[PDB]
């Protein structure tokens, strides 16, 4: 028989992933 | 004999990572 | 002459894209 077949090609991108997570909450106000 | 057939198609990629975190909020108002 | 073997399975997709940014944190509270 003959010789072995080309390699397939790269499958699909992935999704996209989440959403990020909310950022930190602030520190406290000064009293001033 | 002839070459054989082109391979399947691979597998998907890995759904991405998740988003970089929000910005850090800002510190309180003066009392 | 019989075909010769299926090639090899393609290699895997890229990784997704990250996620969009998270949103914003809040505001500390008030002094």
């Amino acid at each position: 028989y003959g010789k072995p077949g080309p390699d397939g090609p790269d499958g699909p991108k992935g999704k996209p992933g989440p959403k990020g997570k909310p950022g930190k909450p602030g520190k406290p106000g000064k009293p001033g | 004999g002839p070459d054989g057939d082109p391979g399947d198609p691979g597998d998907p990629g890995p759904d991405g990572r998740p988003g970089p975190d929000g910005p850090d909020g800002p510190a309180g108002d003066p009392g | 002459g019989p075909k010769g073997p299926k090639g090899p399975k393609g290699k895997p997709g890229p990784e997704g894209e990250p996620g969009e940014p998270g949103e914003p944190g809040p505001k500390g509270p008030k002094g």
